[PDB]
RNA sequence: GCCUGUUUACCAAAAACAUCACCUCUAGCAUCACCAGUAUUAGAGGCACCGCCUGCAAUCACUUGUUCCUUAAAUAGGGACCUGUAUUGGCUCCACGAGGGUUCAGCUGUCUCUUACUUUUAACCAGUGAAAUUGACCUGCCCGUGAAGAGGCGGGCAUAACACAGCAAGACGAGAAGACCCUAUGGAGCUUUAAUUUAUUAAUGCAAACAGAAACCUGCAUUAAAAAUUUCGGUUGGGGCGACCUCGGAGCAGAACCCAACCUCCGAGCAGUACAUGCUAAGACUUCACCAGUCAAAGCGAACACUCAAUUGAUCCAAUAACUUGACCAACGGAACAAGUUACCCUAGGGAUAACAGCGCAAUCCUAUUCUAGAGUCCAUAUCAACAAUAGGGUUUACGACCUCGAUGUUGGAUCAGGACAUCCCGAUGGUGCAGCCGCUAUUAAAGGUUCGUUUGUUCAACGAUUAAAGUCCUACGUGAUCUGAGUUCAGACCGGAGUAAUCCAGGUCGGUUUCUAUCUACUUUCAAAUUCCUCCCUGUACGAAAGGACAAGAGAAAUAAGG
RNA sequence: GCUAAACCUAGCCCCAAACCCACUCCACCUUACUACCAGACAACCUUAGCCAAACCAUUUACCCAAAUAAAGUAUAGGCGAUAGAAAUUGAAACCUGGCGCAAUAGAUAUAGUACCGCAAGGGAAAGAUGAAAAAUUAUAACCAAGCAUAAUAUAGCAAGGACUAACCCCUAUACCUUCUGCAUAAUGAAUUAACUAGAAAUAACUUUGCAAGGAGAGCCAAAGCUAAGACCCCCGAAACCAGACGAGCUACCUAAGAACAGCUAAAAGAGCACACCCGUCUAUGUAGCAAAAUAGUGGGAAGAUUUAUAGGUAGAGGCGACAAACCUACCGAGCCUGGUGAUAGCUGGUUGUCCAAGAUAGAAUCUUAGUUCAACUUUAAAUUUGCCCACAGAACCCUCUAAAUCCCCUUGUAAAUUUAACUGUUAGUCCAAAGAGGAACAGCUCUUUGGACACUAGGAAAAAACCUUGUAGAGAGAGUAAAAAAUUUAACA
């Protein structure tokens, strides 16, 4: 029989309390001085970056972009290449505004080819796509592909000709079909250039090894930006304390699945939106080793200080990283948090 | 979850039976029973008599619309000799479709 | 009364009531099936079978006006003011055994009904009948027992207006000139040689019709019936007789 | 705890309340209170006199470890040191107290260990004469069985009748539908940011009504105040900080249908294409009822029953000219709108249902064999033992909810014990890595015995001194109509913690009603066989190189036990 | 043969009719029943709540002045439980009665007395001769429990089969109720007598009258209509509201009083210690002396003391050195009366005989202690198939390639469906089998098939679930069914 008079009970907390509280000791000390700029820009409502649909009439949504003062960082860091001195996945277009401005994009409108004219995302969301370094006539595997941040810039290239973007969620993977429907003409999903399936990462290690060039791999994980504002789902309440603690668990196995998969000589990226290097360094640290130990596989973090410098201009990049690349949020640049770690398959 | 109860699906008129038009002959998730000589089907894979008559079960061979592409696919790929066999159910008429009957003499 | 329980101690819940969920009438939608049903019109039918039935056996003689009192008086009808009947209508059943000549007046009638009756000679007329008045009609031994002068019925509502204006339901209002248009084109639709009823002998009583303000035939309005002494009472008073003739 | 004082009349006299002292809050004044008073006054509170104290966080208190004193023995009492936390707040001091602990000497039948006497009671004779109680009884023991604890059933044994006096193991003894958990669309108190209201009260505003400005009154409003009404969804979960409630697919459910969880897995609360996704109408299916849900020929009218497993919400009502539309009513067959707490609790019931117990079961626990790897210098088997195997036991921890919810609280102790032998001691006998003493191990043996103390409510345990030994258990975890009431358990209070509060607590502290006249069974002198240690002698003998050091038999002395 | 038992009146109930009483003398609103002095004192103000809505919050019938009819209609209503007209219609009418009661009945009544409570208020019990008691030589017999006459003899639900015979022999696990299942150590009952618990006619059915009409206005009618017969319990809360009654106990206050030896000390809420008050500890007592006491031991005892007297504060409250204390011996909200026969899905009870049919799918539910529907069951009625079952036939991704169903002519048989009218059961058990959860444990939990059990008997020791076996009586006949455990083990070159 349960016992219901207990002597002392532990307060109850909101989700978004108990997010925050986890989030203030752990990262207090990983960013010292730096954690209170972080923290408010957490708080603060993300700036959305408008991501332009090639499909559509992009020169026309550029033009009408420009009129709302938006520029396109990623046509100015293109330039910025030989200026410093794999390149970056071409054919993306992102207009957001200036340092420190406020100012929201209006919803986009169909256009009259009957898709959206221009898709409303993070604008560190498309880092990972650009650090990708996707190339024409490649093969692109994404995991956790939905609802489809990173899965739309994919196509937006048109550097894929197949596509296996795969979310265990079902409810995640409808609402990923709904976002290539709306934005992505019939034609290019109409064959199995776009596979949308629904199943455990951990499996694309064993059914197709060596089959793509060019591998995605965002694993789920504790969302910063997510669990400070929103209250459902929070993976931060005590039914799912148990998820968070097999957290970094599964955050190990799907990227060593994803590395399986890729062919030796390819590109796998691991993305992932959080703050916590236990999450970030040690999961990476955690594949490599698992790999020569388990399986015999060897691979190479590429460095991204080369890619860090161009996006600082419009972004904000913590240089204390062991592998990987964070780009941490701002006040004025309010994209983020985002960490990215480029490792290619020998 | 997965407290939902059957469905009560299944064979609704068996062999021999007689049976009058639009009677459901059989209920089916999937095409388990092929519609046969007047017998209908819905949009829910229901069998249902067109004529009056007895229902007969039988096993005939299987020609897939060309237009179904999934089917076409699938017996392009036999070997050579091999054919597909299914069940389907038909009725056998039992009433003419009328008499001619004097009425007058002029 | 069965173990313990609401069925043996006798705590049944209310009837209708099915343990908690939302009963099977409550959860029924609303719909106008009986709205209004107490202000409609009703109307005992009168077969013509019924009616030739009543004349064979003498209990209704032809060779007077027909009117509801002598429906009533013969027993032929039950007529219930009280249950919102407004009279009897004629239906058109057993039209083809129908073989009798009668001046019946009913508060509806069919237009095949109307075309039996005028085919053998007969004459029919539609008038209207208030509740109140309609009491006095089918009873006029209780009315005559309250010692009150007989009143006025009252004119037909302005929705019957135009049913009892039209000489096609032979209307008691309607123009007499009209009549005979209208009589002569029933022949001519159900072929029948629509006989000339004002060489018959009885052309007088058929031609015979009350007053709308009329009740019995005779009888003017404002009249004391006295049953005790056989006698009739008729104010003389210049207000009164204007009161009862307007 | 300042003190005298006060409180639960009938279980708590206190650490609780009050109390001078101090602090905070409110109020500028007349004609029943305050008050016939007026800021040195009055009222509402907190703390409990007095004295002392910094930083501008120290000092202290609390806390985690360590040590010392007392005792023969100290989970107690007293003091000191280390760590952490906490701060207006904290630390001392008289006196005092039927308050709660420790102790010196003394005192004593409190005890070792009881005994004698008187009185009452008692028993008998005489008089008077109750009460609870009672299905009927012509009222036995053992074993077994059974709704799981039998005077009544099964199998054995015993058995003339019969009163009186004792006894308290049984009659799950008697006494208040007992306490204890649970149930109810049963109550009540209390608290509140539960819901529903401002009638009432007070303060403003306007209207009214006036003067010429105002007040009173009345109406309508808005603010609060103080109250009023009512409710506390189910499901599941002993060590938690909840999940779950509707709909669909797969396994169980193997072949027509149907078929459950705490079950085993994945989901759905949409989107897209149509715009005849128009109008009508035979015959059928139907999620086991109903409500809903599904298919559909023909016909009319046009062209030349949309995809999808789920993708959904009834009635009333509101909106609307109409057509139509409206609820994570998700507690999803939906109440138009209501939360906690009760140990101050009350009522109706429940062994359908908890804890203790009994019973089932043997995961755990326990024991012996089988196996022979491995320890034991060599060597499986003097001993010891792995992976396992084979059986037994019902002492722990669990699991089951079958019996008891119309008067057993449980633990421990005192008293008296009956029984098992898987033997702690005494006895007999193999083996030994048994020289002798000591030991180890195994077979046999239940006739007899199995201590006194310190802290602790203790069971247990720690160590104190002993003993041939200070056995493992069972018996309603024996025994409470024999006793005890210390711990826990009802009302009081405090410390710490939780909660806005009421109030709560697997913690600490203090206090707290233990009824009964014996009707029945059983029993009330087993007429009487005793065990053990030490010393001595054998004997300083056998043994041994010495060191050491025995058997058996006999004697003496002492102790307990039994009987005088 | 004692106690007893009987014994019919008193009187009452319901109607009718009629509109009722209230100054002999004296006393009586002050402390009522008190002869006899200066007063000023005034009545009027919505009922609420229980209860029903299965909670509850709007709401929920209560003579309002003519029976019937209109009519349970119009309307009202969380449009829901339920509430509910009017116009209009028009009624006879003779008090002197009883298919009422007969001392546990009928009024409580012999009496609002005795008695109980401070008060409001509650509220009894019983009598029995005869013409004559101025016949007591009286009103004879028999009859409940309880006794007495007349204690008891192995053994056991107290009996039955019996027997020459009481016992001895054989056989037999009290009753009611509640549960799947009670000899059960679960409930109730000491016993005797009396009293004490199924009220309603919408539909349907049955039997008459009349019939396309029926009916003694209204109403119904596509064979109906009228009339009759025939179905719907008792006791019990804690509560809520209204109006009264209570501070002679107690809590505090007011008025005016009383008490406190002696000693030590000092002008003390001082010390010791009587009266007095209080009730710490222990024992006795526990239906007691006592619904809180006795004995001893204690605290205070010149004060915030104790105490007599009168008055005050009254329940939505008082009062409180806050103990949720106290407010007339059960105060987390007094008592009494009324609403009230409150309500209770809960507990208990539910009265003569005999026969017949008669058990385990579910769904919904502020619902799992209930109810509604279905299933099942019963009666009546109609009709024709029902059950058993030969082939044929019912899926693939799937070889646990399962046992076996569904369908189903013959055939064996006699039921089945539909119509009408409703009740009741559904907190199930165990065994075999398949499969889940637990531990390849449980008299464990949860589905499926089948059996048994709640229906008798025999056999397994006693025995709800295993086996045998059912349709009912008598016999001092007969044949059978199931039905009684086996097993004793090591030489060796
Ligand atoms: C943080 S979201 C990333 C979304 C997307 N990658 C983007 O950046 O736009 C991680 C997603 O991974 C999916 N996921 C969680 N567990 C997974 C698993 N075991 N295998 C595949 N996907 C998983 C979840 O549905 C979740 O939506
Ligand atoms: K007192
Ligand atoms: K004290
Ligand atoms: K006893
Ligand atoms: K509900
Ligand atoms: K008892
Ligand atoms: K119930
Ligand atoms: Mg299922
Ligand atoms: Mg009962
Ligand atoms: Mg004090
Ligand atoms: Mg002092
Ligand atoms: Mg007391
Ligand atoms: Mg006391
Ligand atoms: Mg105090
Ligand atoms: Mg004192
Ligand atoms: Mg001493
Ligand atoms: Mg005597
Ligand atoms: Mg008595
Ligand atoms: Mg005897
Ligand atoms: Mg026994
Ligand atoms: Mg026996
Ligand atoms: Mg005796
Ligand atoms: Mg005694
Ligand atoms: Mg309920
Ligand atoms: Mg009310
Ligand atoms: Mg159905
Ligand atoms: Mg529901
Ligand atoms: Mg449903
Ligand atoms: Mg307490
Ligand atoms: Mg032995
Ligand atoms: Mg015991
Ligand atoms: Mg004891
Ligand atoms: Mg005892
Ligand atoms: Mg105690
Ligand atoms: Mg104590
Ligand atoms: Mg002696
Ligand atoms: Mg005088
Ligand atoms: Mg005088
Ligand atoms: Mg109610
Ligand atoms: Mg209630
Ligand atoms: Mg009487
Ligand atoms: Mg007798
Ligand atoms: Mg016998
Ligand atoms: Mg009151
Ligand atoms: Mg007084
Ligand atoms: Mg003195
Ligand atoms: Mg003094
Ligand atoms: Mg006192
Ligand atoms: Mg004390
Ligand atoms: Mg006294
Ligand atoms: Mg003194
Ligand atoms: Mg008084
Ligand atoms: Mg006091
Ligand atoms: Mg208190
Ligand atoms: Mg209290
Ligand atoms: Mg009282
Ligand atoms: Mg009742
Ligand atoms: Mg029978
Ligand atoms: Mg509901």
């Amino acid at each position: 029989r349960y016992k219901k008079k207990w002597a002392a009970t532990e307060p109850k907390f909101p989700a978004v309390r108990l997010a925050l509280q986890n989030f203030d000791m752990t990262y207090s000390v990983q960013f010292g001085d730096l954690w209170p700029s972080i923290r408010v820009s957490l708080l603060s409502e993300q700036k959305y970056g408008a991501l332009v649909n090639n499909f559509a009439a992009w020169d026309h949504v550029s033009a009408k972009l420009e009129q709302l003062s938006a520029k396109d960082f990623v046509n100015e860091a293109i330039s910025h290449w030989e200026l410093q001195s794999w390149a970056c996945s071409p054919n993306l277009r992102c207009f957001t505004f200036d340092r420190g401005d406020i100012s929201r994009f209006p919803p986009a409108r169909p256009g009259s080819l009957g898709v959206m004219e221009y898709y409303l995302m993070d604008a560190a969301s498309l880092l990972p796509v650009l650090a990708l370094g996707l190339q024409p006539g490649d093969i692109v595997l994404d995991l956790c592909a939905a609802p489809g941040g990173k899965t739309l810039a994919l196509l937006q290239t048109g550097c894929c000709r197949n596509l296996a973007a795969n979310d265990l969620s079902p409810s995640r993977i409808a609402r990923l079909q709904k976002i290539l429907h709306s934005y992505v003409p019939e034609e290019i999903r109409d064959g199995n250039q776009v596979r949308v399936t629904s199943w455990d990462g951990r499996k694309w290690g064993e059914l197709e090894g060596d089959t793509y060039d060019r591998v995605l791999v965002d694993v789920p994980c504790t969302t910063d930006r997510h669990s400070l504002h929103e209250e459902e789902n929070n993976i931060f309440k005590r039914s799912r304390k148990k998820e968070r603690q097999i957290l970094p668990v599964l955050q190990v196995q799907l990227l060593a699945a994803g590395l399986l998969a890729t062919k030796p000589g390819g590109h796998v990226v691991y993305s992932t939106c959080s703050l916590s290097h236990l999450q970030n360094e040690y999961v990476v640290q955690g594949a490599i080793e698992l790999l020569a130990n388990q399986y015999s596989i060897q691979v190479q973090v590429e460095d991204l200080t080369h890619f860090r410098r161009v996006f600082m201009d419009t972004f904000c990049f913590f240089s204390s990283c062991q592998v990987g690349e964070l780009v941490i949020p701002n006040l004025m640049a309010n994209f983020g948090p985002m960490y990215f770690c480029k490792m290619r398959r020998l | 979850g997965g407290k939902s109860s059957g469905r009560r699906q299944g064979i609704k008129k068996m062999e021999g039976h007689y049976v009058h038009a639009g009677n459901i002959i059989a209920t089916q998730r999937h095409f388990r029973w092929h519609p046969g000589a007047h017998v209908g089907v819905g949009k829910n894979k229901c069998l249902y008599a067109l004529e009056e008559g007895i229902v007969r079960y039988t096993k005939e061979v299987y020609v897939p619309h060309p237009r179904n592409t999934e089917a076409v696919d699938l017996i392009t790929r036999l070997p050579k000799g091999a054919v597909l066999y299914k069940t389907f159910v038909h009725v056998v008429p039992a009433k003419p479709e009328g008499t001619f009957k004097l009425v007058a003499m002029l | 009364r069965g173990h313990k329980g609401e069925r043996q101690r006798g705590t049944r819940p209310r009837l209708g009531f099915e343990g908690g969920q939302t009963p099977f009438y409550i959860r029924i939608p609303k719909y106008g099936f009986n709205e209004g049903h107490s202000f409609r019109r009703q109307y005992k039918p009168l077969s013509l079978n019924r009616l030739q039935y009543l004349i064979d056996l003498g209990r209704v003689d032809p060779s007077q006006p027909i009117d509801l009192t002598q429906l009533v008086n013969g027993r032929g009808v039950t007529i219930q003011p009280l249950k919102r009947d407004y009279g009897v209508q004629l239906v058109e059943e057993g039209a083809d055994t129908f073989t009798a000549k009668v001046n019946i007046e009913v508060q509806l009638a069919s237009e095949l009904a109307i075309a039996a009756i005028e085919k053998n000679g007969g004459v029919v007329t539609t008038a209207f009948y208030d509740p109140r008045s309609l009491d006095i009609v089918c009873k006029p031994v209780p009315f005559f027992l309250r010692g009150q002068p007989i009143p006025k019925r009252m004119l037909p509502p302005e929705e019957l207006v135009p049913y009892y204006t039209d000489a096609k339901n032979r209307g008691y209002l309607a123009d007499p000139a009209k009549f005979p248009e209208a009589r002569l084109e029933l022949a001519r639709k159900y072929g029948y040689i629509l006989p000339d009823i004002t060489k018959d002998e009885l052309f007088k009583m058929l031609c015979t019709r009350k007053d709308p303000r009329q009740i019995f035939f005779g009888l003017a309005p404002g009249w004391v019936v006295n049953m005790a002494d056989k006698k009739i009472l008729k104010p003389t008073d210049e207000n009164l007789l204007k009161y009862y003739t307007s």
